């Protein structure tokens, strides 16, 4: 057997910068290495092979180097249509095992982002279950902490999160966190709270309601 | 113009059985050696099973030697994979994958297909409940709102949503959904000046295909 | 002669490989030179599909290795 490691895991540039991607075997492949760029919900396409030779059709600004045991990709100047996954592969020995990848995305001038609250449907209460939602939307930074108060005090237990990718149109992220709750649970409180800190301000982005506004 | 597309893919209980298949156009099939490549829910890539021009002889990654069995009608232009014995472990993306012509050794792979999903679980089919999500009765008074709507308890995979038939794509936001114990629950946002929200209809179309269910939701206000 | 050794339709890789280096201890050249000969020799003459494989389990892949490849189904 031959494993890669890769790295970094991600790395973020912008539009114009130079990157090194690296990639590293368990054993010498005396250069039987390729590379595929994977964007978006899309499959893989070949890329780089041998190290240093490119597929065709891929622009010139794409470097690949390295012998022995340690190989690695550049990236001159990046394009918007370069941002994406990497994953290095090798051809020496019988399972062509891959590298971890390295996912690349784009950076930009930070984003707050826009936080919404959402109480149950009541829909939802009719079956026997509230959720609160809130949405954290298009923001930089990829990073946020949430925060949920019940209330007055915070509350860890049933909350669930999920991320968006980077927006292709803005290059940003959003975020949705879902507060569950049974009915019952649920009409015993009057503050639901959502905080957002994030980067972009020191004091946190809070938003809530009261189960008593109609 | 060379071509890979794969089908087949499907939900299956552990220990089930299911088969892939690929269909090449494009270049001269029995003249390449052929693979079956999978991405985990993760996305890292293993390499798992390998074929000969001929068809006679193959090769497989030890993660699923034994269990899966890959083969080829070559005259059908087509390439197969046959899995036994499913692991929870083999949900993936399956692709079909072919190795380049020219290197005395093989070089690269070539060409992939787009790939078919793979979800081994023994998670039963559900269809969801969507529920709107309004901005109750407070905030609101910003050039843009934002309303929402959430799909619960579904499985399998995927689900589609959408804003008003889809005239509405740009502003939206359709969240990866969460596994939450036997059952999938995701969520979705639009976002609309609010001069033009209540007095403008407002309905997403939540689409199940795995359980047969399309549904709307109008977003009444509180 | 060892030219004429040549990996059968339907003959297993392992014993066309037995078949191989017994001829091949029986011919008289230097131990360098019927070394040359087997890289030349012996993966090149395998059935022809069976190289397909062979072709394709990487330059560094063990005899074991592809015997396994090339036995049959």
């Amino acid at each position: 057997d031959i494993q890669m490691t890769q790295s970094p895991a991600s790395l973020s540039a912008s539009v114009g910068e130079t990157v090194t991607i690296t990639c590293r075997a368990s054993g010498n492949i005396h250069n039987y290495l390729a590379w595929y760029q994977q964007k978006q919900g899309k499959s893989p396409q070949l890329l780089v092979y041998n190290a240093k030779t490119l597929a065709d059709g891929v622009p010139s600004r794409f470097s690949g180097s390295g012998s022995g045991t340690q190989y690695s990709l550049k990236i001159n100047s990046l394009q918007p249509e370069d941002f994406g996954s990497y994953y290095c592969q090798h051809f020496w020995s019988t399972p062509r095992t891959f590298g971890g990848g390295t996912k690349l995305e784009i950076k930009r001038a930070d984003a707050a982002p826009t936080v919404s609250i959402f109480p149950p449907s009541s829909e939802q209460l009719t079956s026997g279950g509230a959720s609160v939602v809130c949405f954290l939307n298009n923001f930089y930074p990829k990073d946020i902490n949430v925060k949920w108060k019940i209330d007055g005090s915070e509350r860890q237990n049933g909350v669930l999160n999920s991320w968006t990718d980077q927006d292709s149109k803005d290059s940003t992220y959003s975020m949705s966190s879902t507060l569950t709750l049974t009915k019952d649970e649920y009409e015993r409180h009057n503050s639901y709270t959502c905080e957002a800190t994030h980067k972009t301000s020191t004091s946190p982005i809070v938003k809530s309601f009261n189960r008593n506004e109609c | 113009d060379v071509k890979l597309v794969e089908s087949g893919g499907g939900l299956v209980k552990p220990g089930g059985s299911l088969k892939l298949s690929c269909a090449a156009s494009g270049f001269t099939f029995s003249s390449y050696t052929m693979s079956w490549v999978r991405q985990t829910p993760e996305k890292r890539l293993e390499w798992v099973a390998i074929i000969s021009s001929g068809g006679s002889y193959t090769y497989y990654s030890d993660s699923v030697k034994g269990r899966f069995t890959i083969s080829r009608d070559n005259a059908k232009n087509t390439l197969y994979l046959q899995m036994s014995s499913l692991k929870s472990e083999d949900t993936a993306m399956y692709y079909c994958t072919r190795d380049e012509g020219n290197g005395n050794y093989v070089e690269a792979m070539d060409y992939w297909g787009q790939g078919t999903s793979v979800t081994v679980s023994s998670a039963k089919t559900t269809p969801p409940s969507v529920y709107p999500l309004a901005p109750g009765s407070a905030a609101q008074t910003n050039s843009m709102v934002t309303l929402g709507c959430l799909v619960k308890g579904y499985f399998p995979e995927p689900v589609t949503v959408t804003w008003n038939s889809g005239s509405l794509s740009s502003g939206v936001h359709t969240f990866p959904a969460v596994l939450q114990s036997d059952l999938y629950t995701l969520s979705s946002s639009v976002t609309v000046p609010s001069s033009t929200w209540p007095s403008e209809t407002v309905t997403c179309n939540v689409a199940h295909p795995a359980s047969s269910t399309k549904v709307d939701k109008k977003i009444v206000p509180r | 002669s060892i030219l004429d050794i040549k990996q059968g339709p339907k003959e297993s890789f392992r014993d066309y490989v037995d078949r191989f280096f017994k001829t091949l201890r029986a011919e008289q050249c230097t131990q360098d030179v019927k070394n040359w000969m087997t890289d030349t020799l012996l993966v090149q003459n395998a059935n022809p599909d069976c190289k397909t494989i062979l072709r394709a389990l990487g330059p560094g892949a063990t005899l074991e290795e592809m015997m396994t490849a090339c036995q049959g189904v």
